[PDB]
């Protein structure tokens, strides 16, 4: 369950809240890491804990437009969606 | 310093 070093669920949250807002953050890789993640919480069917990261990656790239975030934003959502139209065969709408 | 790709996220997803 880790993910960008943070081990716990309240770890990767208050991390990834940092990572956006502090951050210069390095090439697009950075954000397709979450995507990653979200693809093997699909195989391990661990969404009820993929769905809070994506939420709040919501809450937070829409706190945080700005240029980078705002592609990240669209970027995250859509490698997500498509990976979960892949297994499941629906889009999560957390908007 | 110069450490040829410089992650962020990553970095730490290895680190730990």
């Amino acid at each position: 369950g880790n993910l960008a070093g943070a081990v716990e669920f309240n770890d990767v949250k208050t991390l990834l809240r940092e990572w956006i807002t502090t951050i210069s953050d390095p090439m697009e890789e950075d954000i397709l890491q979450v995507v990653k993640y979200c693809t093997d919480l699909i195989e391990e069917k661990d969404l009820e804990k993929l769905d809070l990261v994506i939420k709040y990656m919501k809450r937070l790239m829409q706190q945080s437009v700005e240029s980078v975030w705002n592609m990240a934003f669209d970027f995250i959502l859509d490698n997500v969606q498509v990976v979960l139209q892949q297994t499941y065969g629906s889009t999560l709408k957390v908007t | 310093q110069s450490t040829g790709t410089e992650p962020f996220f990553k970095q730490k997803s290895l680190l730990l």
